[PDB]
RNA sequence: UGAGUAGCGAAAGAGGGGUGAGAAUCCCCUCCACCGAAUGCCUAAGGUUUCCUGAGGAAGGCUCGUCCGCUCAGGGUUAGUCGGGACCUAAGCCGAGGCCGAAAGGCGUAGGCGAUGGACAACAGGUUGAUAUUCCUGUACCACCUCCUCACCAUUUGAGCAAUGGGGGGACGCAGGAGGAUAGGGUAAGCGCGGUAUUGGAUAUCCGCGUCCAAGCAGUUAGGCUGGGAAAUAGGCAAAUCCGUUUCCCAUAAGCCUGAGCUGUGAUGGCGAGCGAAAUAUAGUAGCGAAGUUCCUGAUUCCACACUGCCAAGAAAAGCCUCUAGCGAGGUGAGAGGUGCCCGUACCGCAAACCGACACAGGUAGGCGAGGAGAGAAUCCUAAGGUGAUCGAGAGAACUCUCGUUAAGGAACUCGGCAAAAUGACCCCGUAACUUCGGGAGAAGGGGUGCUCUGUUAGGGUGCAAGCCCGAGAGAGCCGCAGUGAAUAGGCCCAGGCGACUGUUUAGCAAAAACACAGGUCUCUGCGAAGCCGUAAGGCGAAGUAUAGGGGCUGACGCCUGCCCGGUG
C-alpha cells in the first residue's frame, strides 16, 4: 500500500467592516 | 363609451376603458396572424437605444395593406377587432375575389357595407380613391407619401386631414396639428377620419395596467446621479440651476428645434408650427 | 476489414455472467465504436448460431492511483448476445 | 444565501467551449495564450 | 508562547448479547424518542463511483473505534415503446454570394443551428449482495421491408402513388363558476385471527386483509361543427371536383369531429392477510395460500381554457387532413414472415456523494404528498417511509444565553411602551367622527359556544328499500377555577407633520418624509424621424404614424396656480 498522503493551505480573506468609529 | 369603475379599491378610483362596442368577433383570422417578437427596445448590438420599453403583454400582428394595390373590385365588411398594435381599430372586410384583407377602419362603417378601392369608387366611407378624384375640403385618412409604400400619414385613431385644394402638382393637405404638404396627385388616399376618438379620453387609473401596455417608469432628472444626468447632482431636489434644461443627451429638449435646416422635405412645407 | 471476427476482445467472466448461462445469452467484450448490428453478424459467423436480441453497454473507467500517479481505467463495452433455443456454447470449451 | 456559481454545462459549453473561442480571432488568440504555455488543459 | 486554555459544529437514548488484542461510538435484538405538505420517494442540474461484496485501517472521522461517503481487491447501470439524436420550430447565434469597415473585422439574405415548446408506439407482476414502465412471464402497440398467403382492381378510354406547391388543421391569454368521473380515505358485509387472567367482555369483542393495467373491441359522461346539399367563381404566383367568396335548396337534427372515466373481454393469469420446510455456503427463502363486496366521502387530477366573463386580445413550424401540378404497368385491401439504430441509465440530489476551504444551523426545478380534530399544504399528535442527526461523563457555583414563573404597584424604566405581556378561534348582538360614498369597519364595545339525554332530531346529500353521512335549533341536566380549556391563527382608541396607495431602492449599516406611478403641462418629432446604439452598413423607435413617439418638470383627488422678457437660454 503506497498510502499517499496531501496537505493543501490557503490564506483567503476578507472583511473590514471596518466598525470603527470617531474621531469626526 | 366610457364605462366609469365605482372606487372598489385605489386602482378603482380613475381607471376607465373604452366601450369596445365596435368589436364583433372575439377571434382574428388565422390566415392573415403574424409573429410579434417584442424587441424591448434594444438595439440589434443588444443595446438599449430607447428608454422604457418592453415588459409589455404579448400580441400578435394582423397583415393589414394599407397600400390597397387591388382596384375595380367591391368588397364587404364583415367584421371588426380589437387591434393590441395601435389605438385603431381593425375592421375585417371581404372581397368579392373571396380575398379577405384586415383595414383601418375610419367610423361610422356598417357591418356589410360595399366598398370599392377604384379610383371610380364613391366618396362613401370606406372607399379609397386617388387625390386628383377627391373633393376638396373632405376629410381624407390613411394618406400615403408616395404611390405603393402604404399611408404612413394618419394612422392612428381619432386623427384625421383635409384638402385645401389641389394642383395638378401638388395636391394641398392639412395634416393634422394644421402643417401642410404638398402631397403627389396620383397618390392614393382614404376618405374620412379614423375612429376610437374616445381613446384620448381613457384613463389608465393605476401603474399596473401600464406594465401591460407596457410601458416602463421613466425616473425624473433632477433625481439621477450627475455622472448620468446633467440635471443630477445638489443636496436634495437641485434647481434647475444649469443653464438650458437638457436631455440626458448633450441636446436641449424645452423649444429647441431638431430639424436639418437642410431637407429634402423643406420645399414640401408650405407651412409649420401653427401652435 | 471490416470483418466480423475482429470485433470481439475477451469474455467478461464474473459469477454475474455465469448466472446469464443459462439464460442462453453469453457476455463479451465489444470495440466502442461497434454496433449492434455489427455484434448480431459476428455471432452468425464465429459461433454460427442464430442471434434474438443483443443488448451491449459502456462503462466510464474507474480511477486506480499507483502512489503519486492518478490514471483512468480505459473506457470497456461488454455486450450481451441472447443466444436462440438449442445451441451448444463455444465459451469455455 | 444564493452565491456566483451556478453551475450548467451547456452554459460554460456554449460560453468557454473551444469553439465559443473558434469564433472569433480574439479566442483564437486566448487558445494560441493557452498553447504556447504548454497547458495540458486547453478551453473547457 | 498563550494551553492542556477556547472549541468539539443545533435537536434522546437505555439495556441485553455478538464481534474482537482493544467497544459508550460497530453489528443484531427489545423498549423509547424525533420528522411525517417530511428528517418520506422520484429525477433534473451538478458531482463521476462516492453503489455492491470480501478485507484492511496508520492518515482523512472537531473523540475512541472491530464501522464509513476512508484506504485496498473484484463486482455492478442492459431499451423500436422512457429522455435525447436518425422530426420541427422560438429567443438568440452561425451565416454562400452580398452590404460596409485602416487592417483585424462589423452587419445581414438563402440556409442551418438551437428547447425551457410542438409531434411521437409498453403496460402489469417477478427477479439480484445491485440495474429494471430495459433482464424474465404474460398480454400488446408504432414504423418499415416481401422468398410469402388470400381478397379487389386496372394497361395512358389509365387501376393508383399523390409535392419541396396551395389551403385545412395543428394553434395556444387571464380569472371564475357550475357539472361528469377518477387517483385517494372511511362504513356496513366477507374471509383469515385470537378468548386475552390487571377490574371486567363469545362478546353491537379484538387484530389484519378487502384486488389488478396499457391495449385490441363495443357503447356511454358530454363538449365542440353551426348547419349540410346544389350551382357559380376578377382570388389563394401554374393548376385544382381543396379553400375562400357568391347565389339557391333543406334547417327545431339527420349528420360531422373529439372525448374523461365506466361495464365484460385483457385475467381457467398474480397480487394478497397468514402459514414459513429440506437444509445451504442454516441468510431466511423456496413453496402453499382465504375473502376480494357495498355504501358514504373526492380533489389541487382528468374531460378542458370545455363553459361563462374580462381586458392588457394572448408564440413558431413540422408531424397530420386534402387538393391539383406531377409520376405509372402492375398496384391496393387484409394475414404471415422478418427488420428497428446511436447516446443517457449506478448512487447522492433537502444533501455528509453539490453551491459554500469542512462530513458547515445557510442556498438548490418540479412530480407524488396519508389519518384524527380543523376552512385548510394553519396547528398538535400519529400512518407509509425514515431518522438514534457521530465527542462524552456529573457537579447542579457565579456569570452569559434560551425560557418558565412571579407578593404589592404600575410605565414611576427609558432618547423612545424597546422588549415582554395581553388580544386573537367560529356564531350572534352592535357600531361613531369623517368621506371621493367604495369605505372607515375583525370600528369600538358585549354575549354564546364543555359533556349528557328528547335527538338513527328539524332540514338536506345519496340510495328501490335498508343504510351511511352533512347537521342546526333548542329544551331540560351534569360537572369542574376554567370549557375554540392543548397548540398555533389582530391589541385598540385618538391627535398632527410628510407621502395619494399597491409597488420599488443601496445584495453585505440607511426602505424612508426617498424612488416610481396614473394624472397635469411644456417642448420636439410628417416617416428615409425626432431621439438614439454605431467610423460605417445595419437596427431600435416601428410591422408605430401628432388621440402616435422622444425629452424636461410636476405627482391620485379637491380649491388653485399671481407679477416681471432687463439679464441668461
Amino acid at each position: 500500500i503506497y498510502h499517499r498522503i496531501t496537505t493543501w493551505i490557503r490564506k483567503v480573506f476578507r472583511m473590514n467592516s471596518p466598525v470603527n468609529d470617531e474621531e469626526d | 363609451a366610457i364605462k366609469k369603475y365605482k372606487p372598489t379599491s385605489n386602482g378603482r378610483r380613475g381607471m376607465t376603458t373604452s366601450d369596445f362596442a365596435e368589436i364583433t368577433t372575439d377571434k382574428p383570422e388565422k390566415s392573415l396572424l403574424a409573429p410579434l417578437h417584442k424587441k424591448g427596445g434594444r438595439n440589434n448590438q443588444g443595446k438599449l437605444t430607447v428608454r422604457h420599453q418592453g415588459g409589455g403583454h404579448k400580441r400578435q400582428y394582423r397583415v393589414i395593406d394599407f397600400k390597397r394595390d387591388k382596384d375595380g373590385i367591391p368588397g364587404r365588411v364583415a367584421t371588426v377587432e380589437y387591434d393590441p398594435n395601435r389605438s385603431a381599430n381593425i375592421a375585417l372586410i371581404n372581397y368579392a375575389d373571396g380575398e379577405k384583407r384586415y383595414i383601418l377602419a375610419p367610423k361610422g362603417i356598417q357591418v356589410g357595407t360595399e366598398i370599392m378601392s377604384g379610383p371610380e369608387a364613391d366618396i362613401k366611407v370606406g372607399n379609397a380613391l386617388p387625390l386628383i378624384n377627391i373633393p376638396v375640403g373632405t376629410v381624407v385618412h390613411n394618406i400615403e407619401l408616395k404611390p405603393g409604400k402604404g399611408g404612413q400619414l394618419v394612422r392612428s385613431a381619432g386623427t384625421s386631414a383635409q384638402v385645401l385644394g389641389k394642383e395638378g402638382k401638388y395636391v394641398l393637405v392639412r395634416l393634422n396639428s394644421g402643417e401642410v404638404r404638398m402631397i403627389l396627385s396620383a397618390c392614393r388616399a382614404s376618405i374620412g377620419q379614423v375612429g376610437n376618438e374616445q381613446h384620448e379620453l381613457i384613463n389608465i387609473g393605476k401603474a399596473g395596467r401600464s406594465r401591460w401596455k407596457g410601458i416602463r417608469p421613466t425616473v425624473r432628472g433632477s433625481v439621477m446621479n450627475p455622472n448620468d444626468h446633467p440635471h443630477g447632482g445638489g443636496e436634495g431636489r437641485a434647481p434647475i440651476g444649469r443653464k438650458s434644461p437638457m436631455s440626458p443627451w448633450g441636446k436641449p429638449t424645452l423649444g429647441f428645434k431638431t430639424r436639418k435646416k437642410k431637407n429634402k422635405s423643406d420645399k414640401f412645407i408650405v407651412r409649420r408650427r401653427k401652435n | 476489414m471490416k470483418d466480423p471476427r475482429d470485433v470481439l476482445k475477451r469474455p467478461v467472466i464474473t459469477e454475474r455472467s455465469a448466472d446469464l448461462m443459462t439464460e442462453k445469452k453469453y457476455t463479451f467484450e465489444v470495440d466502442v465504436r461497434a454496433n449492434k448490428t455489427e455484434v448480431k453478424d459476428a455471432v452468425e459467423s464465429i459461433f454460427g448460431v442464430k442471434v434474438d436480441k443483443v443488448n451491449i453497454m459502456n462503462y466510464k473507467g474507474k480511477s486506480k492511483r499507483v502512489g503519486r500517479y492518478t490514471g483512468m481505467t480505459s473506457r470497456r463495452r461488454k455486450a450481451i448476445v441472447k443466444l436462440t433455443a438449442d445451441s451448444k456454447e463455444i465459451e469455455i470449451f | 444565501m444564493k452565491r456566483t456559481f451556478q453551475p450548467n454545462n451547456r452554459k460554460r459549453s456554449k460560453v468557454h467551449g473551444f469553439r465559443s473561442r473558434m469564433s472569433s480571432k480574439n479566442g483564437r488568440l486566448v487558445l494560441a495564450r493557452r498553447r504556447r504555455k504548454g497547458r495540458k488543459v486547453l478551453s473547457a
